RNA sequence: ACGCGUUAAGCGCGCCGCCUGGGGAGUACGGCCGCAAGGCUGAAACUCAAAGGAAUUGACGGGGGCCCGCACAAGCGGUGGAGCAUGUGGUUUAAUUCGAAGCAACGCGAAGAACCUUACCAGGCCUUGACAUGCUAGGGAACCCGGGUGAAAGCCUGGGGUGCCCCGCGAGGGGAGCCCUAGCACAGGUGCUGCAUGGCCGUCGUCAGCUCGUGCCGUGAGGUGUUGGGUUAAGUCCCGCAACGAGCGCAACCCCCGCCGUUAGUUGCCAGCGGUUCGGCCGGGCACUCUAACGGGACUGCCCGCGAAAGCGGGAGGAAGGAGGGGACGACGUCUGGUCAGCAUGGCCCUUACGGCCUGGGCGACACACGUGCUACAAUGCCCACUACAAAGCGAUGCCACCCGGCAACGGGGAGCUAAUCGCAAAAAGGUGGGCCCAGUUCGGAUUGGGGUCUGCAACCCGACCCCAUGAAGCCGGAAUCGCUAGUAAUCGCGGAUCAGC
RNA sequence: AAAAUGUAAA
RNA sequence: CGCGGGGUGGAGCAGCCUGGUAGCUCGUCGGGCUCAUAACCCGAAGGUCGUCGGUUCAAAUCCGGCCCCCGCAACCA
């Protein structure tokens, strides 16, 4: 193990910071574990709808929470309702007004995050781990990548002994920073053990 | 009092004797083999090996010796020695042969001219041939007496098994399991021995009671 | 005594003293910051993911 | 299969000899031969689940060739000896918490153990609990309060706040957020298992390697490509080729450091000026240093020479030239690697207890041993003063120039600064006069004594500084071993992160 | 033209 | 009884005559080498000289007696 963090890498080269706002020194780490304590609120109930990515902004108390996912028809909630009570949430555990922003993905098979969190429940439902990828990768370069790459780890569906294998197809540069990319874990959390799913997807390098 | 310390590690075979109050009963159960599951520090890749050892602790033994034989019995006899020697040979029982009854040795002395001096190189001479003789009736039984208890072959032997990736001993013979281990492995023996001891004791009434 | 400690880290004490650092996202004791509230991998974690602000890799 | 191939192991035929799993065994027995040594003929019991033939892939070699690495050589400075620091083994003990183990464990997780941290220990306590969703409910009522015991935590204990839906002629309203009090789902675990795992790291190794696609060869495992000639730091190229291409790597794009300029012109800067009231303070100005964005700049681009090409070798000019120096960046893989103790996680366990709380001890123990390391033996040095020269950082919790107290740390008085403004602020070596004269010393600063400051609830265990007496071993370190190729080693200082303090 | 060895678990 | 021999750091040997003089080789413990062990290189540790009593100022040593070890005759016509 010694591959580094391809989204802390281009931390400011390509991928932008999920917390976009300024802070001052004996208060950064305040609004920061609360502001924190947002995803963790949002994972817990945008799952199912496909929460890849979260961009949290600040101004003076005033956030500005602003999601991205799968077709959001499910934060509509009854006609209106999830994109309300969700907001209703929002500012209701942190004292500061809050906002409904979000918005959606164009084409979901070119999102890691996202990518990944098919497949970590898709075998996670026992499925045919092998072809769960060969055929992810071919959803992902069928859904017009430049290349693909997709990981688990751990007992697969048995081998106590537990392995780690991976197919992929296209092109990945990582050590290239030039390159545009996209990485996201996901977590297989089956009866017999807890596994792990990355997955890259090579977009263009702008 | 006795040790071969071979190469890496151990000793290789170890003889200690322990004084003090009631060391028979408190490691008087310890005799026989003792399986252990690691891995060695011979070991070259990770892999777990099964070992052993043999525990033969025997108690003490006080010895013997009267201030020897019962003359008594003693049947002594005199002869004419035979060979060459002529006039005072011939002519003069200068031979001589003493028997231990209740034992049933014979042994004689026409080693020399004289019959004193026969008479006693027969009764010292006769002096090992019946201790000296019979100190092999001893270590015979503490040789066999020993074979039986310490069980020759290994790995096979029960008893008691040290499990090190796991941290578990287990004795058998009574089936304590505790995963506690190396507590008793540093020399608290005891959550393990006492169990043994009432177990033991616990059929022992079940015997002219039963 | 896990999260008995957790509580008792933030908890008011007897002291100005029995006062100590303790990550609010992992729970680590030693080698928590006071800048942030965090351990060295918490931090380490989520700086990778952009969720730390204007914390980007060192070189120099 | 290797190979054989009119000198068959090819296609045929005639005739002899010989084989029918390994070991036992060319033995034992019988016969025959022999001077002998032996020879010929030649079994079986028992035993094993194989023995073996070629060929492929790697690893390995006290095999070869070709390169490379501070690997050796060359050179400079260390450890190993002493005393102390800290870390590990051991031992130990009421426990001396766990884990890390050759490089790749040993100033490692610890970037702050007196309480805390704390898992260990002893003894006092806890039982739906220190924490989470809840349930039936004796009844509540935020709660400010307040008492006796005790080291505290806790067992007990006396006061009502009398508010809280919605209407009680009313004398009960009923509910209610939290709440007290029993009981049912319970939590709780630093308990085991990294040999059930995730994640992250370590390492060979920033090594130059690993492979895939089709084609082709081969009964096949597999080969070809990736081999070869030149080449480079490089599977880097160029040529060549039953190969043609492709991916992961190296380079490369990214960040500081060197050159140049556009821009910006204070809180920094100061060349010219009013100044002058002794002066970057006043006016003055962004010209220069400064700061910090945006940029150009080097491309074998130029020339003699060598090669077919890549490329090489020399100077030319330029801040810089064949990669200018530095960082980040760790390929398929390996090590049954490290980590269930940061955290997560399938199992297994514990359930007035492995859980939960406070008091005190311990994690700092010392018959011993190795790791990393500070400080030394001194004259290129040690001491007192004058005295210049840095740089990155830190703080409206606080940073503390200042007077005051002083032998001091410190103390009480506070002026500024939310910081290019004000502070930590003396950077030490260096410089300059003195000073010592070769000695267990004006070296060295261990050990211990008496007395003090500081922060904390409190420095016995067990703190860090200050002052006076004390002034040890050590006179250059056996065997062996270590770092390092240029602003590098060596040596001198300073700042920060964890942090009551250290 | 130097120098012995490495038991027993995939 | 009798002659003569040697007893000494754990094993095996000098040092006795000539009276103050603990030696060598292993072995051992503690440092290295090596992934590890031995080999190998570097330091240290270790015995009132059998035992009573003896003479000298003192006994490994000179000196008498049993205690050991060891060849050792004892011819007995
Ligand atoms: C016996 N001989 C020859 C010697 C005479 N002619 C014969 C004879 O018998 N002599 C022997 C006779 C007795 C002798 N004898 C034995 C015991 C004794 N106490 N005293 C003696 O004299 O020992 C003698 C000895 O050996 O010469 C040989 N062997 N030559
Ligand atoms: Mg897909
Ligand atoms: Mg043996
Ligand atoms: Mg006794
Ligand atoms: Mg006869
Ligand atoms: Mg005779
Ligand atoms: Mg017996
Ligand atoms: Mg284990
Ligand atoms: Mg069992
Ligand atoms: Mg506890
Ligand atoms: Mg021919
Ligand atoms: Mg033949
Ligand atoms: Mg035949
Ligand atoms: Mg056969
Ligand atoms: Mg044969
Ligand atoms: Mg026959
Ligand atoms: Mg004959
Ligand atoms: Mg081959
Ligand atoms: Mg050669
Ligand atoms: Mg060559
Ligand atoms: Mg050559
Ligand atoms: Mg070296
Ligand atoms: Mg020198
Ligand atoms: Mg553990
Ligand atoms: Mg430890
Ligand atoms: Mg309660
Ligand atoms: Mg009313
Ligand atoms: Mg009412
Ligand atoms: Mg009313
Ligand atoms: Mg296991
Ligand atoms: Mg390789
Ligand atoms: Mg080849
Ligand atoms: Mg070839
Ligand atoms: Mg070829
Ligand atoms: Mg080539
Ligand atoms: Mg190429
Ligand atoms: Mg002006
Ligand atoms: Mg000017
Ligand atoms: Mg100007
Ligand atoms: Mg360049
Ligand atoms: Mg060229
Ligand atoms: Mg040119
Ligand atoms: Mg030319
Ligand atoms: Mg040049
Ligand atoms: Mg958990
Ligand atoms: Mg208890
Ligand atoms: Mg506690
Ligand atoms: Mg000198
Ligand atoms: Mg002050
Ligand atoms: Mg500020
Ligand atoms: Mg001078
Ligand atoms: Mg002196
Ligand atoms: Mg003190
Ligand atoms: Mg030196
Ligand atoms: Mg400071
Ligand atoms: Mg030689
Ligand atoms: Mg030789
Ligand atoms: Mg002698
Ligand atoms: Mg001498
Ligand atoms: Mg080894
Ligand atoms: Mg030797
Ligand atoms: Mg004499």
């Amino acid at each position: 193990g010694n591959k580094i963090h391809p989204i802390g890498f281009r931390l400011g080269i390509t991928r932008d910071w999920e917390s976009r706002w300024y802070a001052g020194k004996k208060q950064y780490r305040h609004l920061l574990l609360e502001d924190q304590r947002i995803r963790g609120l949002l994972e817990k109930e945008l799952y199912s709808a496909g929460l890849a990515r979260v961009d949290i902004e600040r101004a003076a108390d005033n956030v500005a929470v602003t999601v991205h996912v799968a077709k959001p028809g499910v934060v509509i909630g009854r006609g209106g309702e999830r994109i309300r009570v969700l907001r209703e949430e929002l500012a209701k555990l942190t004292g500061k007004n809050v906002a409904l922003n979000v918005q959606e993905v164009q084409n979901p098979n070119l999102s890691a995050p996202l990518v990944a969190q098919r497949v970590a429940e898709q075998i996670e439902r026992r499925f045919a781990v092998r072809r769960a990828i060969k055929q992810a990768v071919q959803r992902v370069m069928e859904s017009g990548a430049k290349g693909a790459k997709v990981i688990v780890s751990g007992r697969i569906g048995g081998a106590e002994q537990a392995r780690t294998e991976w197919a992929a197809q296209g092109r990945v540069p990582l050590h290239t920073l030039r390159a545009n990319i996209d990485y996201g874990f996901a977590l297989a959390r089956t009866t017999y053990g807890v596994l792990g799913v990355k997955a890259y997807i090579f977009l263009g390098e702008v | 009092m006795s040790a071969s310390e071979g190469e890496h590690g151990g000793y290789k075979e170890i003889i200690a004797k322990i004084s003090g109050d009631g060391v028979y009963g408190r490691l008087k159960f310890e005799s026989g083999g003792h399986r252990v599951q690691r891995v060695p520090a011979t070991e070259s890749q990770g892999r777990i090996h099964t070992s052993a050892c043999t525990v033969a602790v025997m108690p003490e033994l006080p010895d013997a010796e009267l201030p020897d034989i019962n003359p008594a019995d003693l049947r002594i006899d005199t002869f004419r020695s035979s060979g060459a020697g002529g006039q005072h040979v011939n002519t003069t029982d200068s031979a001589i042969r003493i028997t231990h009854l209740p034992t049933g040795i014979v042994v004689e002395c026409q080693d020399e001219r004289s019959q004193h001096k026969n008479k006693a190189k027969a009764l010292s001479v006769l002096g090992a041939r019946i201790h000296a003789a019979e100190m092999a009736k001893r270590q015979q039984a503490e040789a066999s007496t020993r074979r039986n208890l310490l069980g020759s072959g290994d790995r096979s032997d029960r008893n008691r098994t040290y499990n090190f990736p796991q941290g578990r001993v287990t004795d058998h013979r009574i089936n304590l399991t505790l995963y506690r281990l190396d507590e008793v492995m540093e020399g608290k023996l005891d959550m393990l021995i006492e169990p043994i001891i009432q177990e033991h004791q616990a059929d022992q009434l079940a015997a002219l009671s039963e | 005594a896990r999260k008995a400690l957790i509580e008792k880290a933030k908890r008011t004490p007897k002291f100005k003293v029995r006062a100590y650092t303790r990550c609010v996202r992992c729970g680590r004791a030693r080698s928590v910051y006071r800048f942030f509230g965090l351990c060295r991998i918490c931090l380490r974690e989520l700086a990778h993911k952009g969720q730390l602000p204007g914390v980007r890799k060192a070189s120099w």
